[PDB]
């Protein structure tokens, strides 16, 4: 991000945690008590559910 | 693997080829990013020209 004077180097590292996490933290689902993850699948409209 | 395991069965199969390209040299060049910064000349300045 920067070069200082000194002739240090200023990254990303420095000024901010990098992680792997979800794109939002709005939904969280658990199963039965225990982290879970799933689908709610809408049917079309007019199609058969079976 | 699957090609040769497929060559080992000519009285089965024949002429199992891929439908594909191998892979081909490419060159390639590393833009380092704290040289371009200190030289004062942008990023994107470079991969415009390029």
């Amino acid at each position: 991000l920067k070069v200082n004077q000194d002739g240090s180097r200023v990254l990303l590292r420095d000024v901010a945690k990098i992680e792997l996490g979800g794109e939002n933290y709005d939904i969280i689902a658990e199963f039965n008590g225990q982290p879970a993850s799933g689908l709610g699948i809408k049917l079309a409209t007019g199609a058969n559910a079976l | 693997q699957l090609l040769a395991e497929a060559a080992k069965h000519p009285d089965m199969l024949t002429s199992v080829r891929p439908n594909g390209l191998e892979d081909t040299p490419q060159f390639k060049i590393d833009i380092d990013q704290e040289k371009a910064q200190a030289l004062g000349v942008s990023i994107n300045d470079i991969n415009t020209t390029l």
